[PDB]
This record gives structure tokens, C-alpha cells and sequence, in this order.
């Protein structure tokens, strides 16, 4: 019923403490070959998979505003990181899981969102954060949040590098309590998993 | 979404045709900094006024313009992406000066698909390609524009002055007199 | 346009903006876009630059600012040849059958 | 069991 | 023609609508040597100016014309051919001054099939009959000519500002302040 | 006519001086996916592409049975050879073109050969290299010999670090002749590409 | 011009 297996390459997720996908904005990709690439654009699937990122420590002293953030795409040891540095351009989707896991007796809340373009937001701009694809984390509903969201911005291909259109979002709302029965801390991880990746201008060897 | 018949009551006939995006945007506002060489970017629009905030209020966005100029000598336009020199020749759009001011309809000619009121990275500052091109005269002293046909993408945050009264922002409504 | 007892082989090829400074050996450009060729009877090569940028249409001026070339290089290459010391590769372009455009300006100084 | 989002 | 495709690429659409010739010489452009009676020759635009070089970019040519003038006085066009005396006479084409400035659409009446911008012999300088007719009044102030209907023939080169540099020839491209 | 143009992705190699394409052993590959994978491998074509190697100067001191060898895959800096640090298993064939560039006044003739477990060979089995994959080089009749090769060897899949099942081979057969109108050596150069690249064993990051 | 081994 509420467990879910999300599936990306040769790497799996199985989550029982799931509210569902949120799919942000569309569920559909812009047609990855445009004319900008004049049909030389290919797709590597060996580099739709999930790689770890350890967030922050949710702690009770953090109150409401604190935010953390991730800017996509991060550094990546893997194929994904390859691509990166052997071809001028990309453009590719972000599969985003988020986990706070702690136990039914804490209490407290978090946003967790996608925004595109991101920006150093006020304390004001805060409270509107849910204009963002985003879901909440709270112990007593679930550990788990799930967000899906395509790629876009201005050009239709990247060169992460110099821009990096999406940013991951965890803020909290309520400030986590605990008990004697719940758990001290909760350490928030995100498994991020990159969508429809392509790649354009290759690049010659650096020796 | 929920309604007051959960309680008894009933939902009415709404007209949203006022919060219409391009209906909103469609009207002339004013750009504050101005010199006699002049690159129209939107986000020179002050940040509260109808159109300026409602333009931040996006992060993409397309739309041809249409823009009202009062100025001294002869008007020059150029597209996106001209050299700055070519501002003094009359081969580009010129408009020669007739009173009390002049009116054109500009295409966009960004080489981007869209537009982006925030860009995170480097081409803080927007890229210099985020314009709808440049004009110029021997003096510019005012500058209307209007977003004609427009299109937003990705709502962000829109703010309301804030309130210190602790209840509710009062100010001077419009009454009659006596 | 050297004579029918000097032979040569070419390569050219187009390297993407993104990285430093051009390759200066063949082994390095040959992991890009390239094409390499012999010189025998038909004396004449053709090779086309593809249109690769992030937007759909590119400057064709060149700002003050712009430190390394916004579009990339073409480079090319002599991978070698055979007594071909004093005969000469004569290079023109033209446009392709995409090519476009847009946008008149009067630019010149008048 | 449950739903997958392969 | 060769193409992309080659090596794996894909030939895109082109829209070739602002280098159509028609297209791109109809447009007004100056004239700068004037006097209060001026020959209209379209070899006397600027050389490098848009309209100018590209015209220079053909051998022959053939075109209608539409001229702007701000003159002192009246305004008399007198034909090809025609005896400068004729200008001081209302019976030929007369314009009476009407603010700011005279617009008018002008005939080609040239005695031949079609125009050169360079002719290899005698009538260095070009055939007398090479031209759109006289203009004349008190005083002519500022001159625009526009080439309607316009026929390129025999395209000769066309050159960019040369580099020294050795690399690429910058210049400041217009971009948004602060 | 005699004009040949070989493609792989997105390289070329235009050869006018050509006698054809020889295929080794056979023209068709055995099966990609075997039980040995168990349905884990995938096809990288961003690696299928030319890269270079010079092989040696062919002179007139070197005389018959002078032998030069590369052994497949060399160092490579590119995507390829991002791959073989990525993945434990791979397998792929060659499409091999090596080109000795002189001028009609040379004379002379080279043996080249694709051959499968390279190892030394003595003088007197040097007179039967021609058992191999191969194809001669002249001056007076062609400049660039063409081979293509699949994969082979003892296991379905292969870990280049510890094994290289083709090695090429160039052997003088008859000494390098020099007129006054003649080039004076010859540099012997080898385009390189691998064919229906597979992976199969994906490695952690090494950080 | 002549044959291609794409």
C-alpha cells in the first residue's frame, strides 16, 4: 500500500515512510534535441542512477527559517561527473529523495523543496516557499519526501559549470521536540538520482 | 480544494478575468534610470510596482514590447546583442522627433527561448544578453514600457508591505469631500 | 596545391568553448568532433562546423568582455606528409545549408 | 508490494 | 553542399527572410554631402553604411525611390535628363514646405534597362546619366533615400573591418546597467 | 571509385589511397549479453570514435622483420578510457585503419596485422604473420591498410587491466627504398576506434 | 565520392 520502490539504473529505493511522488511543474520532458545541438546530442543512461549527499543534522535549536541548501548538479565522483568534465553541454532531470529518519515520538516539521534559480531568500519570502515543487517531512506522517522535477531554463542545454538551474531546499517549519521515548537528532540525506541525461559538445582530453 | 458547502453554504460564480496574466501585464509603466544611451532590461521596473513585483514574481518569462519615449533629437533603436556603436547610425529603427514624445511596438529579439528575472550562475547580476535591446537620443527624459503578449513561468514569492500594527495595515482610502 | 609527387594527410577539428586553451596535438583533438583526410586525386575537402551553443542563436560580434572565444576553435592539423615541404592547403569558407541571419544592424563607423 | 516507480 | 549529417549530425530549418535583398535595402538611409541643388545619386550614401555597402556589393542595380527632405522653401524635382535651368520652375514636380520635412515617391527615369555602381570606360567617375533625377530649394538640410522595389545583379565583395588583433575584433555589445 | 570513408560517431576518416576493408575472422559479434553479465551490461556508443597513436618512422635502415606492436586498448584519456576505470567487465571490437604516408617514389612494403594473444614471435614464425588478420602497405600501390576485428578471447567479458586480447602489428617485409624525388621516411600513424563497446561491472568512486 | 563504411 504506502511502500514504495523507486527504481533509477542499477540502484534502487525502497521507502515505507512515503506521501507519494510530487512531480514538479510537468510530467514530460522539452524535446531534448533542438536546434541548438544540431542533432549531435546523445543520451548516456549510465549516468541516470542515484549518488548520496548528507544534508545537515536536524536538531531541536534550529527554529523556524532555518534553511539548508544543495545546488544541483554537485560535484559527482562517478560517470555522472565524467560527463561533466568531457563534454561542453548538458541538460538533464533531477529524481530528488529526501530522508529524515527518526521514530514516531518526535515531532516537528520540514519543507522540502526544488527551486529553479535559486536566490538568497528574506525572512519574508520564506512563508511562501510552497509556490516551489516541494513536500513536508513530519515524524508522525512520514520520514520521507519525494520530488520529481524536469529540466528547464533559458537555453536548452547547460554548461553546468557556469549555471546550475536547480537547488534543493530543506527548511525547517516547526523545530523538531523529542521525548525520552523519541530520538535525539535526526540527520537528514538526500538520494538524488539525475533524469534523461544528455550530452553535446565533446571536449578533447585534458593531456 | 474546500468549500463552504461542507457547512451549509454555497460556492459562487467567480470572474477571474482581472488576474489574467496578460490582461495585468498590459500597461504602460515607467523606468526611473535613465540615460541618453539606454539598454531596456525589465528589471529596471521598480520591484513594487504592479508590473515590476508581478514580473519578480516569476522566473521565466516572454513577451513582445511596446514602449513610449520623450526625448531630444532623433530616436535610435538596436536589437539584442548590437554593438553599442551602431546607436549612431540611421540605417537601424530611427524616429524622427515629433511632439510630445514617441511610441513603438519592439519585438523580443533575446537569443534565448525565454527570459529569467534570477539566474544562478555566471554568463548578483543577470547576464548582459537578458535585454530587449538599446536606444538612444541626445536626451532621454522619460521611458514607458509595456509588456505586450506576455507569458510567466514558475511563480516566486510576491510580499505585501508588512504590517508592525499587529493587527491590520491602515491607510487614507478614497472619500468624498465635505 | 602542392604537386602530384607530394602526398599529405589532415585533420581538422572542431573543439567546443569549456576548456582552456586548444589542443595542440591531433591525439588530444581527436576525442572532439573531427574528420581527417588523404590528398590523392580529388585535391579538395569540405567540412562542416556544427552550430553547438547553449542558446538557439549566437552574437555574431564579439564583446570587449569575452576573454576566451565564446564559440570554440577550429584547428588544424598536419598528421603528416611525404615530401610536401613547399606545397601549400588553401582554406575558404561558405555558408551551410542552415546557416541563417537575423536581426539588420548599420554597425559601421559613418 | 506496494507501488514502484521504475 | 556539404552538411552536418556527415558525421551524425542533423541539418536544421532556416528562415533566410532578413537577407532577402528586397527586404534589407528598403530602408531610409543618409545622405551626406548636400547643396541647395543636389543630383540624386545613390553612390553618394556611405560606403560602410548598411544599405550603402551592400549596394556597392553589386554591379548593377535597379530600384523606384522614396526620399525624405528637409528643406527652406519649396521643394522642385526635375527627371533624368532633364536641363538644371527646369529646377526654378513650379510646372515641374513642386512640393510646398509643410513641416518638418517633404516625403515623396520618386520614379526610376534613367535612360537605362538598369544602373552599375562601377563602369569600365568613359560617358575613376561614373556616367552622368547614372542618376535619380535633381532636387532643389533655398536651402536642403538633411537628406534620406529609400530603395523600393530594389534588383541586385553580379554581386562583387563585401568587406568587414579588418582585425589586427590577430585573433578577433572586439567591441563593446550592448548590455543592461548597474 | 577507390575513395573509402570510414565513420565512427561523430570522426572520420576519409582515405583516397585505399585497397578496402579487411574483416577478421568474421563479420558478425558473438552475442554481447551472456549469462556471465546476467543482463547487468549496457552499450556505451559515446566511446565508439577514433582516437590516435604513431606507431613508428619507417626508415631505410630497417630492415626485414623489424616488428613494432601496440597492444589494445592503450592509455586512453577520453570516454573510453573513463569507462575502464568505471567498470570492472568490458569487451569491444576494433575498427583499426594504419596509414604510412610517402609519396609513388618510395618503394618498399609493409605487413600489417591484427593478431589475437600477442606474443613474441621468433624470426623463422615472422615468415607467416600472414595467418593473421592483415594487409600489406606500398608506396606504389596503396599508403593506408584497414582492418576490422571483433572481440574474442577465453571469457565472454574481459578486465583489460590484466588481459589485451588484439594487438597490432606492423613488420617490415621489404626495406623502405629512397629516390631523389622520394620522401625521405615514412611516419607510420594508426586510427584507432572500439566496436560495440559494452560495461558491465560498475565500481564505486575512488573518493 | 566513392564508397562509405559508416
Amino acid at each position: 500500500d504506502r511502500i514504495l520502490t523507486t527504481r533509477n539504473g542499477h540502484t534502487t529505493s525502497t521507502t515505507q515512510s512515503s506521501v507519494g511522488v510530487t512531480y514538479g511543474y510537468s510530467t514530460q520532458e522539452d524535446h531534448v534535441s533542438g536546434p541548438n545541438t544540431s542533432g549531435l546530442e546523445t543520451r548516456v543512461v549510465q549516468a541516470e542512477r542515484f549518488f548520496k549527499k548528507h544534508l545537515f543534522d536536524w536538531t531541536p535549536d534550529k527554529a523556524f527559517g532555518h534553511l539548508e541548501k544543495l545546488e544541483l548538479p554537485t560535484d559527482h565522483k562517478g560517470v555522472y561527473g565524467c560527463l561533466v568534465d568531457s563534454f561542453a553541454y548538458m541538460r538533464n532531470g533531477w529524481d530528488v529523495e529526501v530522508s529524515a529518519v527518526g521514530n514516531q515520538f518526535n515531532g516537528g516539521c520540514l519543507l522540502v523543496a526544488m527551486v529553479p534559480e535559486w536566490k538568497e531568500f528574506t525572512p519574508r519570502e520564506k512563508y511562501q516557499l510552497t509556490l516551489f515543487p516541494h513536500q513536508f517531512i513530519s515524524p508522525r506522517t512520514n520520514m520521507t519526501a519525494h520530488i520529481v522535477v524536469p529540466y528547464l531554463g533559458v537555453n536548452r542545454y547547460d554548461q553546468y559549470k557556469k549555471h546550475k538551474p536547480w537547488t534543493l531546499v530543506v527548511m525547517v517549519v516547526s523545530p523538531l521536540t523529542t521525548n525520552t521515548v523519541s530520538a535525539g537528532q535526526i540527520k537528514v540525506y538526500a538520494n538524488i538520482a539525475p533524469t534523461h541525461v544528455h550530452v553535446a559538445g565533446e571536449l578533447p582530453s585534458k593531456e | 480544494t474546500t468549500t463552504v458547502e461542507n457547512y451549509g453554504g454555497e460556492t459562487q460564480v467567480q470572474r477571474r478575468q482581472h488576474t489574467d496574466v496578460t490582461f495585468i501585464m498590459d500597461r504602460f509603466v515607467k523606468i526611473q534610470n535613465l540615460n541618453p544611451t539606454h539598454v531596456i532590461d525589465l528589471m529596471q521596473t521598480h520591484q513594487h510596482g504592479l508590473v515590476g513585483a508581478l514580473l519578480r514574481a516569476a522566473t521565466y518569462y516572454f513577451s513582445d514590447l511596446e514602449i513610449v519615449v520623450r526625448h531630444d533629437g532623433n530616436l535610435t533603436w538596436v536589437p539584442n546583442g548590437a554593438p553599442e556603436a551602431a546607436l549612431s547610425n540611421t540605417g537601424n529603427p530611427t524616429a524622427y522627433l515629433k511632439a510630445p514624445f514617441t511610441r513603438l511596438a519592439l519585438p523580443y529579439t533575446a537569443p534565448h527561448r525565454v527570459l529569467a528575472t534570477v539566474y544562478n550562475g555566471t554568463s548578483a547580476q543577470l547576464p548582459a544578453s537578458f535585454n530587449f535591446g538599446a536606444i538612444q537620443a541626445t536626451t532621454i527624459h522619460e521611458l514607458l514600457v509595456r509588456m505586450k503578449r506576455a507569458e510567466l513561468y514558475c511563480p516566486r514569492p510576491l510580499l505585501a508591505v508588512e504590517v508592525s500594527s499587529q493587527d491590520r495595515h491602515k491607510q487614507k482610502i478614497i472619500a468624498p469631500a465635505k | 596545391t602542392g604537386s602530384t609527387d607530394s602526398k599529405a594527410r589532415y585533420m581538422v577539428a572542431y573543439v567546443p568553448p569549456g576548456v582552456e586553451t586548444p589542443p595542440d596535438t591531433p591525439e588530444k583533438a581527436a576525442h572532439c568532433i573531427h574528420a581527417e583526410w588523404d590528398t590523392g586525386l580529388n585535391s579538395k575537402f569540405t567540412f562542416s562546423i556544427p552550430y553547438v551553443s547553449a542558446a538557439d542563436y549566437a552574437y555574431t560580434a564579439s564583446d570587449v568582455a569575452e576573454t576566451t572565444n565564446v564559440q570554440g576553435w577550429v584547428c588544424i592539423y598536419q598528421i603528416t606528409h611525404g615530401k610536401a615541404e613547399q606545397d601549400t592547403l588553401v582554406v575558404s569558407v561558405s555558408a551551410g545549408k542552415d546557416f541563417e541571419l537575423r536581426l539588420p544592424i548599420d554597425p559601421r563607423s559613418q | 508490494f506496494g507501488a514502484l516507480l521504475a
